[PDB]
């Protein structure tokens, strides 16, 4: 995006004063659609001495005569040529700079816009600057913040050290990978994306994605009514143990719900039955174990289950222990079926087991999950997407790492989910998702479109409940979906 | 009513 | 119909060119019905040397002076009779015939009127005709189809190498198979049956019928108040198997959600515990197997339990290896009790059993289970109605062909099923289908009766489904069955 | 306007192609809001060389990629600096320019953009430049206008020619006369003006204006509850004759409709009696004529009853002929009271008897009655505000030229006003207005302030008429004033 | 509802 | 819905 | 209004 300034200045020849004020002006509507009339207010802007500031100053003049007080702190030191030129203009307006601030200023306006930092902060935030942002939190005023509010990492999402606290960011192109991973995604508030002027061609070439309400129902699935169950498909899930018998009836159900023809669950006896006495709708193959978990003496017999599908999701309620790592590092280097990797088959996977697989994979991890299979901490897998593309394109295969926002990755093309909320942080969400993804792989999508599709659905369908989202659970998630589905056309 | 850009 | 015709013009006396007005006249109605005022409309109306041509040339001369434009296509070599006369009757009326067509004539057009070809389309369509019928399937513009949309042999169904995709048919006297079976059906849009003049006992003469509201709601048992469990019958289901414990259950409900009496289950233990714990309205008798799997070792239980029973229904969930065949063939032959036959029951059958039984029954095989049944390929037997009537007829039983378009047939009688939606092609549904057979069955209606009771309501229960159709499940389609019922009458 | 461009260019400093920038963004923002989504329309652009055609550039370039089709017509010869550029940024952008056209370019096209001249208009419109805005004008496309529609003078409102027929004219920092006089008032259609940075001290400068809402009501005067019908003032109305006895009774309830205190009528007997019995309300003074119409004779009588009254109105009905000319001009010269002058009193009017009065007046002529007065045309006085305003200024009066657009001026300010319809177009109309301004004049407006107030509320009380306008009368005029102020707070 | 001329 | 200016 | 067959 700094690239796409760059060549929509350079090349195409667009003055950068033009998209300077562009992006001020795009800021005052924005406003003016959340906040109703302007006149009444009093606005504090407050300006750094980058082209943040400048834009800050874009504002702050086209305000001028037209609100009931704008008054602008300036708090940076040197001013790049476009802040220059725009405060420049906002003093030949009549408009009032500062460049000291007293905690108190406060006190005489309604609506601070916080045009000190955008996505040219480097480093931590002190001093002044952290002081006045500390105000700025603490005042209960309306704020809004130029392009990224200032203190967040526009790649990341990061806070270096503090961050200024938004209701509205009015962001100009494209949203800013900072806008959509946390903490940045909560202290953005209301997100505006401004068209300030660069070529649509452009804007359009960016590789990574927030996956949309369009995207999604451009993507799903055909129901031609001359159809019968084969044509919707066939997904076998091998999933639970003695300990966990619950997680093969939510992947299960997950398949059922997003439209597929067949499900057959493979379960330890008599843990099987769980299913069909939920959901009788559901194959639930009962699978004769030793001690209640999936071992090599299981191997041939889900082989042979698999002839008759068209996608395997695997690890869900398996247990952790030696004989399932056998099992299931066997059973993925023998299957010639698309794979989805689940819970506990990625806590014993062998990573090596992947690469020499020909058919494709998805795995969906939560971070802990993803930490133990790349050997790192926590911290340093959540929300990495540069890790997350990595680890895809070293693997060949679809990497889905699950958490408020997901991220999708091919390795290519990287996609990110905004939908849902914290009902899903509740045990059996995974499952679902795990079951949907499988379903939509079998109705024909690839395994990076059926994990676009359904992240977003899964996210959605939480939102449809009616109660208190805490109260979520995955079998009222599974009643939800379908009403999702429709939503979504 | 918002008239920031447009008088009618 | 081509009789119905010939009969109505040479022994009743009207004459063939006022049944072509009537034809015509009624297409017009039927267009100012479904696009409001047609006078702001641009009219392009292609017409083939035959009679629908001249059907064709009877709606372009209607519409003169009262449209914006009409413009004939006129594309055959050669008129018939009435086709010459109503080209004759447009000319005279001031209308603008041309018979060679550029690509671009779509472009001053909002309506395309396709008379190229009805009921006489002989051999796969080639040439110039293909040629404009490709390129209106790509115009965009609203098509309707003169009788049948050109390309589809209305016989059948089948698409004669191409055809019109239309908005609306309107067609004549009757529906032809082909607006029924799909293709055809999907080509055909909206349909329209408009009455042209013909006696209405040569058009109710006809034997093979689209399945209706008015005729399931006559077919309906009654509900005297003073009635008890024993008036609704009995059913046992004689389903399920140690790999497949959830095809009873939706059975067995079916028939209770149909209003049946008493409804018992045969299910190896502990397979049956599954149903009384989802539904402990059924009675669910436990039968004690070698493996998980009737056997002849079970034949005896089995016929005691039938003793009681109006109706038994066999095979959802079976499981099929040589014991079941050998068990389902003996007991089908000694059971002296109408029998709904299904699933793994029909893929073990032997059809000499079916000859030599004295009592009814009923078949319900999807494609895949007819096509193995009497050792042909799924693309022979599907649709194809007259294979479905020589094997009632051979065999003395009702056949269930199961498909978007279900053929329900005793031979003699035929009665073609247009309820439902995809969510109906999903594993459980067939399950449900068939308890409610039975169910009717037990209530006292005929296998043919039941049938066609059965197949509608299961259809529009589906249709009834609040969310997305490819959510619907099999357990919530048996929620919807009495809403169904209801909305009947 | 031109003076406050340069200004803004010049001395604040504004780069222009910012001002040309924030000019097309306008026109794209009024065009959204006035069609909806954009994106389905196919945009013709038709360019001047001049900086209109450099808006529409703009305007061509910002929609590039975001609607189905953008062509750019380029009409000139050359261009100015502006519009070179912006010229070169749309087809840096990939946008599509030809210089010529043919009559059925308008065919692929859905909306027409003209931005052909704007203020910048010299001279007649011929040649190709006529052409093209010939076949616009004949061709149903939605036209949007830039600045004002091309063929408009934009300080006369007056056709070159030919101009634009627009259905939308967005217009910069200020409306133009052109807007507000007729022709070029009806070819404008929905006049949006949009604010394009200039600094508002600037606009606010501007010396002619629209009569708005906002206006009149801040003007409307106070009401206190402690109050009787002194503080609301007394009229004096000197009216009618024995032929037009109608005149003085809707002159008197104009007065009272608008909160006036006390209104007397002096008019000759017996026709003084016609008002009483319509409206008992008012005072009629019998006045005893000799041959039915005001003398010399009654000059006496007249600054009798003008000594206890705050404002008199003269002329409505009294006949022109000698002996009124005497009374009139005999009567304005001694009245020493504010005098509201109307209709007969006009046209026997000495203006220099106006020069020698002490106290105001004001004047309220149709263009026949100023032609009459200033010894010109109708042609040359209709919509002629230089006229009017050298007539007020060397008069030392407030003129009042009543149209479709009424002109009010003294001399130094002048405004416009827009309400009204046609049903204010007959016999009438006029007698109530000047009833109107002697009343709130009475209540202690300023003449030009009462003016103001009375030309606004006046044509917005037609507006609010209920049937047909045509049917409206003056009778049904005055039942809607007090709604009319009702609403205007 | 009337059904002289057509049948749904 | 018009969305030359902002996408949400 | 659809008028084809009928006036009022
Ligand atoms: N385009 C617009 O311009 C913006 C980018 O403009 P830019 O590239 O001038 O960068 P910018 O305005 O986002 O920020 C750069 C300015 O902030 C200062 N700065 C950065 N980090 C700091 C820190 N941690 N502590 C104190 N000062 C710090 C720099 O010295 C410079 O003055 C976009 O966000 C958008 O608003
Ligand atoms: O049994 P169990 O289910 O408790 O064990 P588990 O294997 O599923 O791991 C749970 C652990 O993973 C981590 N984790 C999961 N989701 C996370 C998220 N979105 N962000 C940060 N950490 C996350 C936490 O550190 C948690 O303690
Ligand atoms: N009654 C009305 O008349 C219609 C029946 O009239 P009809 O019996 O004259 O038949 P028709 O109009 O349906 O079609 C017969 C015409 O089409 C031609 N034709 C048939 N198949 C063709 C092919 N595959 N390629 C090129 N030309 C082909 C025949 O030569 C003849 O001109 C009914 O559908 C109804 O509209
Ligand atoms: O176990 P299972 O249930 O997969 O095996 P099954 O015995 O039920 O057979 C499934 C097969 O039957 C065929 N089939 C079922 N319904 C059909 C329809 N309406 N049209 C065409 N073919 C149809 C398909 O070819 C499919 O592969
Ligand atoms: N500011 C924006 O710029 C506009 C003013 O720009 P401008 O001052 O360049 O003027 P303009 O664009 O309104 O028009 C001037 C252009 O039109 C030509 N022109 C004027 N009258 C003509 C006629 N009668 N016949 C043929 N050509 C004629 C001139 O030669 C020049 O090319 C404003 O209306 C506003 O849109
Ligand atoms: O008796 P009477 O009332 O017919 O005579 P009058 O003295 O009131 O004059 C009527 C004449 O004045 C002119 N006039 C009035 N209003 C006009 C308007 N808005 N625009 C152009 N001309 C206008 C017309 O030329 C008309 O013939
Ligand atoms: N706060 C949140 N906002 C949005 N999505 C969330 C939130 N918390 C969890 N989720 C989603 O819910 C799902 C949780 O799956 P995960 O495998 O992490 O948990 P789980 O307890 O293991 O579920 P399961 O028992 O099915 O395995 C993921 O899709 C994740 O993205
Ligand atoms: N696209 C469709 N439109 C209408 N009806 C459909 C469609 N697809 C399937 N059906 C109906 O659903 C039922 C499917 O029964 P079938 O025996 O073919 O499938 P099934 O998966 O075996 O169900 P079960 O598991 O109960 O045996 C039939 O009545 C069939 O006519
Ligand atoms: N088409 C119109 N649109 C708006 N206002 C109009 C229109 N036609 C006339 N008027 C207004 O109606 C009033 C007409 O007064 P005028 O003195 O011209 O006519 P009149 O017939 O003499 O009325 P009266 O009989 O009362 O003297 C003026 O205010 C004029 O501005
Ligand atoms: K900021
Ligand atoms: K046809
Ligand atoms: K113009
Ligand atoms: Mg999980
Ligand atoms: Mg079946
Ligand atoms: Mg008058």
């Amino acid at each position: 995006m700094k690239e796409i300034d760059e060549l929509t200045i350079k090349e195409y020849g667009v003055d950068s004063r033009i998209l300077m004020e562009r992006a001020g002006i795009s800021v005052v509507l924005a406003m003016e659609e959340e906040l109703g009339n302007l006149s009444d207010y009093r606005f504090l802007v407050l300006c750094g001495g980058g082209n943040n500031g400048g834009d800050g100053f874009v504002v702050a003049r086209n305000l001028l005569g037209v609100v009931k007080d704008v008054l602008v702190v300036f708090l940076g030191k040197k001013k790049t040529p476009d802040c220059e030129y725009n405060y420049g203009l906002y003093k030949k307006f009549g408009g009032k700079v500062v460049e000291q601030f007293e905690p108190s200023i406060l006190n005489e306006f309604d609506v601070v816009v916080d045009a000190i930092f955008g996505t040219g902060l480097r480093g931590e935030i002190t001093g002044e600057y952290a002081e006045i942002i500390n105000l700025v939190n603490k005042s209960g005023k309306v704020v809004v913040s130029v392009d990224v509010p200032s203190g967040i990492d526009s790649n990341t999402g990061k806070v270096l050290r503090t961050a200024v606290k938004a209701d509205l960011t009015v962001t100009f192109g494209v949203p800013k990978i900072g806008h959509i991973l946390f903490p940045g995604r909560d202290l953005t508030g209301k997100l505006k994306v401004a068209n300030i002027g660069h070529p649509v061609h452009l804007i359009n070439s960016i590789n990574r994605y927030v996956i949309t309400r369009e995207m999604v129902r451009s993507l799903l699935p055909e129901r031609p009514r001359d159809s019968h169950k084969g044509t919707y498909g066939k997904v076998l899930i091998i999933a639970g143990s003695r300990l966990y018998s619950g997680a093969p009836v939510l992947s299960g159900m997950g398949s059922l719900k997003v439209g597929t023809g067949l499900v057959k669950l493979a379960v330890p006896f008599p843990q099987n039955l769980i299913a069909t006495s939920r959901f009788p709708e559901l194959i639930s193959v009962p699978i004769d174990t030793e001690k209640g978990f999936f071992s090599l003496q299981n191997l041939q017999e889900c082989l042979e289950l698999s002839k008759d599908v068209d996608v395997v999701a695997i690890g869900p309620g398996l247990g952790n222990n030696e004989h399932v790592r056998e099992f299931v590092n066997e059973f993925l280097k023998t299957l010639e079926k698309p794979a989805v990797i689940d819970a506990d088959a990625i806590n014993v996977l062998d990573t090596s087991v992947l690469k020499e697989r020909k058919s494709p994979a998805v795995l969906t991890p939560h971070p802990g999950e993803m930490a133990r299979l790349v050997k790192k901490t926590v911290g340093d897998v959540k929300y990495n997407y540069e890790l997350a593309e990595e680890f895809a394109k070293e693997n060949d295969c679809v990497l889905v790492l699950k958490s408020a926002t997901t991220i999708v990755t091919d390795g290519e093309k990287t996609l990110f989910n905004i939908t849902g909320n914290t009902g899903l942080s509740k045990g059996g969400s995974g499952d679902v998702l795990t079951g949907m993804i499988a379903g939509f792989i079998a109705q024909g999508l690839s395994p990076l479109e059926a994990s676009t599709v359904s992240v977003y659905l899964h996210g959605f369908a939480a939102e449809l409940f009616e109660q208190d989202e805490r109260g979520l659970t995955a079998s009222e998630l599974l009643r939800l979906i379908p009403e999702a589905i429709r939503r979504l056309k | 009513a918002p008239a920031w850009l447009f008088e009618a």
